[PDB]
């Protein structure tokens, strides 16, 4: 089944503030379950063998701290990454403006004017708490010229597979 | 919940005519599940274990094969036990079997340990008989209590940092025991992933690498996978259950992997024997094989 | 051993770091068994990362690098630290999670400059009394360890910001730990605590308090002084009442979970205690009767969970929960649903499985937004005709019910996608199911009372999997039934009267 040798490895870093669903979205994609407990993250490294667009790959997803208390190691984890998911909760206004700061930080750490990342709008199933609309997400997505994906991690998952799969296509584009 | 009285009412039948039933009020059985799940959740998913230990495999609903194990190896506390999953389905006396195993876990948390196997899913026990036994004996709700408790079982265990114990086998997503400790519970076994393979995989010799099982839930592995797993993480034995062997214990891939099946005369149509393993401080493993 | 009866890569990285004089040397994920002695030469290295490597012991040359502040050794097999490491007067960050450490080394106790310490997933059994030297410490975390008691000196940690002590077998907490007054992140999950110190209420600023899966009997009244809390979790705690701690904490409260406790009634207090609440988990603990008007001031509320309880009759104020989105009343002893249910206009998901529901009320036709109706094991004789008006249903199951006929209003549920009707002794069904073309999955397993399938159903061709393995099908020939659901699909395609 899985190819024996020479399997490309993709390091995907899930970056955002606290409560933007970085952990739940990663747990859902890997274990097909939704965790309703809020556990602050320091560094979580998962692994999976999955086939994307008739191609096999290893999705080494590295959840990050988010909160400044645990972010003493955060800048180191960004440095080894290959792609970024700037995850913001549609119900959390503050994380939306912090997308600019995160993009600036990613450009600073990797020392590049443009890097492969995709803005991700999480918690889209919370429609009656939504505060960042699709056009607001897209206008900032095209402001930095990055793709935009709507995503909910609560069962049934919405684009959770798509969000990771789309970046893998984005990374192989360059 | 008097763990001791329960144990007495369940061991009273020992040595009698096989197939005799033990009548337990339902709130002991629900109480056993509720009390034991906290013991499962408090302890780590990846269990660390200390010698001396007596290990085992599968006893599908067979309460008089279970009592034979406790005689040959010895009842607790004068011994420590590890059970690698699959204690329900197929066999006729399953409520009595699981109740006794769940009783020794509560009263001896640091000497009694139980892993998770494939038939601990809410869906698998529907087809293979555990669903029927709950109906006629006690209730429909009591079956849901068991599958809730089965979700919190530890997936793997490590003995003296040398022995790796899992019901099914390895996974292609397993490159470090750190991942196993990151699994979130209560959880249900999915169709694919890291968890599934551990409650569902099985070694198959023909496949040099990886290949699909005859069943359609997960996929096999080979002799090179276990060795590279042992040399990388510095272990030396992978102990497994899941399947049915004739002699009770069989050795795979130069001993690095040994399978243990302890329910002889399976479901009333097999000539297989039962086996149990004891490991001492110097890590010498010895086998106590039950008569076919 | 059980019996039966990287070095080349790392040295190059050091050499490179030594040339560029970089403040950072990363050797992480290189699986190094032994850190080389050459590390001593690079004195001016602000930070060193050696995580996820196979190191068992550090070399004693770490002491040479005085100009160092960050050290990362997590996810290794360390057991002890060199004593020469005390020479680092500038180290402020040390990472030692997921290691084989058996006790906190005495070396760590002789570092004044340290600020953040990560000792998680180890085999630590005791914590010594010589932590007074760690006055500059601010981040201390112990997540999977076997400590049994916390030293009394811990109360002098004034600079500590977060204390993470979970899964750590603690029987008690020091009474003077509340003198820190600088901790906002305290977690004590999956411990064995029996009671809480009364001085914990002197913590003016506390936001996160993980206190679940510990054998508490009650909570201190002083804890209500922490006004920065957001989420109070109390799962698997032997609690029966609260001393009105919610009212004094009604400042930033977001969610409350009281799951799997030994509760018998709602906490004693005014209805205002749920003013700013968002979610609730009262499952696995008996509740009996919910008091009237207790949810009046919960202007915002999204979810309720009431599984595994002893609910007998919902309160008469059920119709005023207009702002409630979801409900869950599975595994209870409910008898009759009042007509006040028509007021829950915003409700989206309603689950009522494992109850005693003879007949659904006619007010069900008023609630447009409903998407789920799970009524498993309810003993339903027949559905009311009000199902026709509703439109937004997408998945409902009626397994284990005594219904024999369905209302004519089936074709109006054009949004319906998942329906479960197996084990229901069903005899005949209305032809309106043909209008529902968006169906994908359907269950009629174990029903002895149906003989013929409708011809109008032949027009539904988007069905993917049909579970009819155990079905008599007296009228239809056994060959098509035992041939497979797909063969029946073709039998519907052209063998039926419709095209
Ligand atoms: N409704 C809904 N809730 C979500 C979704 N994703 C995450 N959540 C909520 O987030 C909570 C977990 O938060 P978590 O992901 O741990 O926070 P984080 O963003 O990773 C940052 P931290 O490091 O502090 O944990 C869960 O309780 C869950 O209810 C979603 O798609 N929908
Ligand atoms: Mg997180
Ligand atoms: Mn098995
Ligand atoms: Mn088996």
């Amino acid at each position: 089944a899985v190819p024996s040798d020479n399997l490309p490895t993709y390091k995907l870093v899930v970056v955002g503030d606290g409560g933007v669903g970085k952990s739940a979205l990663t747990i859902q994609f890997f274990q097909k379950i939704f965790v309703p407990d809020y556990d602050p993250t320091i560094e979580d490294s998962y692994l999976k063998h999955t086939e994307i667009d008739n191609q096999w790959a290893i999705l080494d997803v590295l959840d990050t701290a988010g909160q400044e208390e645990f972010s003493a190691m955060r800048e180191q984890y960004m440095r080894t990454g290959d792609g970024f998911l700037i995850v913001y909760s549609v119900t959390d206004k503050a994380s939306f403006e912090h997308v600019d700061r995160f993009h600036q930080l990613i450009l600073r750490v990797k020392d590049r004017e443009s890097f492969p990342m995709i803005l991700v709008a999480n918690k889209v199933d919370l429609m009656h708490l939504r505060k960042i609309t699709r056009e607001q997400g897209k206008e900032m997505a095209t402001k930095h010229n990055i793709p935009y994906i709507e995503t909910s991690a609560k069962d049934p998952p919405l684009n959770v597979d798509k969000a990771f799969h789309d970046l893998v296509r984005v990374i192989r584009q360059q | 919940l008097n763990i001791d009285s329960i144990i007495q009412r369940l061991l009273e039948v020992r040595g009698s005519k096989p197939g005799k039933n033990v009548q337990l009020q339902e709130n002991e059985i629900r109480g056993l599940c509720l009390k034991s799940r906290e013991i499962f959740l408090s302890q780590p998913i990846l269990l660390e274990l200390e010698a001396p230990l007596k290990i085992c495999g599968d006893i599908h609903g067979q309460y008089y094969d279970l009592l034979r194990l406790f005689e040959y190896g010895g009842f607790p506390p004068e011994s420590n036990y590890l059970f690698l999953g699959d204690y329900v389905d197929r066999g006729k006396q399953s409520l009595e079997t699981i109740c006794l195993l769940l009783a020794y876990k509560i009263k001896y948390p640091e000497n009694f340990f139980l892993l998770r196997g494939n038939h601990e899913c809410a869906s698998i026990n529907r087809i293979y008989g555990f669903y029927d036994e709950c109906k006629r004996r006690y209730n429909i709700k009591l079956w849901k209590t068991f599958t809730d408790c089965f979700n919190c079982l530890p997936i793997a265990a490590i003995v003296d940092e040398k022995i790796f114990c899992c019901h099914g086998g390895l996974s292609p997503d397993l490159q470090s025991m750190e991942q196993i400790r990151r699994i979130m519970r209560p959880t249900d076994v999915p169709d694919q992933g890291l968890l599934c393979d551990l409650l569902w995989s099985d070694p198959d010799k023909d496949v040099l690498g990886w290949g699909e099982n005859d069943r359609g839930v997960s996929f096999t592995f080979g002799a090179e996978v276990v060795a590279k797993f042992l040399h990388k993480h510095d272990l030396d034995l992978i102990c497994r259950a899941h399947q049915v062997v004739e002699d009770g214990y069989e050795f795979f891939a130069k001993r690095q992997l040994v399978t243990l099946f302890s329910a002889p005369n399976y479901c009333g149509e097999f000539d297989n024997a039962g086996a149990m393993m004891s490991v001492d401080e110097t890590l010498m493993c010895s086998f106590q094989i039950l008569k076919p | 051993g059980v019996a039966f009866s990287s070095n080349a890569e790392v040295i190059k990285e050091l050499n490179k770091c030594r040339e560029e004089n970089s403040m950072r040397l990363d050797l992480s994920k290189r699986s190094i068994h032994i850190l080389p002695s050459s590390i001593k030469e690079l004195t001016q290295l602000t930070e060193l990362y050696l995580y996820s490597n196979k190191l068992q012991s550090l070399p004693a040359e770490v002491g040479c690098l005085v100009n160092l502040m960050t050290l990362a050794l997590s996810e290794n097999s360390l057991t002890s630290l060199p004593d020469s490491l005390d020479n680092l007067k500038k180290l402020r960050m040390l990472d030692l999670r997921h290691n084989k450490l058996r006790e906190i080394p005495s070396v760590v106790y002789r570092l004044d400059s340290l600020t953040t310490l990560y000792l998680r997933f180890n085999r630590i059994t005791t914590v010594e009394k010589d932590i007074k030297n760690l006055s500059k410490l601010s981040m201390l975390s112990i997540r999977e360890n076997k400590i049994k008691q916390l030293p009394a000196e811990i109360g002098e940690l004034c600079n500590l910001i977060t204390l993470d002590v979970a899964h750590n077998q603690l029987e008690h907490l020091p009474k003077e730990i509340g003198n820190c007054t600088q901790i906002t992140n305290l977690d004590l999950q999956h411990n064995e605590l029996l009671d809480l110190p009364d001085t914990i209420g002197n913590l003016s600023s506390l936001s996160r308090l993980g206190l679940r899966y510990n054998r508490l009997s009650a909570i201190p009244r002083s804890l209500a002084k922490c006004s920065a809390l957001e989420e109070l979790n109390l799962e698997n705690n032997n609690i029966s009442t609260l001393p009105e701690s919610l009212l004094s904490s009604l400042v930033k409260l977001n969610s409350l979970t009281l799951a799997r406790n030994c509760f018998q009634l709602y906490p004693v207090g005014g209805p205002s205690q749920f003013s700013t609440i968002y979610s609730l988990n009262m499952e696995h603990n008996r509740i009996n009767k919910i008091p009237f008007g207790i949810f009046s001031r919960a202007k915002v509320l999204s979810k309720l969970n009431m599984k595994d309880n002893q609910l007998t009759s919902l309160p008469l104020d059920f119709g005023t929960w207009t702002s409630m989105v979801e409900l869950n009343l599975a595994t209870n002893q409910l008898t009759k649903i009042p007509e006040d249910v028509s007021g829950l206009v915003s409700l989206e998901v309603l689950i009522l499985s494992n109850n005693l529901l003879k007949k659904l009320p006619h007010g069900l036709g008023n609630l447009r937004k409903l998407r789920e109706l799970d009524l498993e094991e309810n003993k339903l004789e027949s559905l009311p005709n009000e199902i026709a008006y509703l439109k937004d249903l997408q998945k409902l199951v009626l397994t284990n019910n005594q219904l024999t006929t369905l209302p004519r209003g089936i074709g109006h549920l054009t949004n319906l996608t998942h329906l479960g009707l197996g084990e229901n002794l069903l005899t005949h069904l209305p032809e309106e199911i043909g209008t529902l073309e968006n169906l994908e999955e359907l269950y009629l397993n174990d029903n002895p009372n149906l003989h013929s399938l409708p011809f109008e159903l032949a027009l539904c061709s988007k069905l993917s999997i049909m579970s009819i393995e155990n079905c008599p099908l007296s009228h239809l020939p056994p060959q098509i039934v035992a041939g497979g659901p797909s063969f029946i699909i073709q039998f519907l395609k052209m063998q039926g009267p419709y095209r």
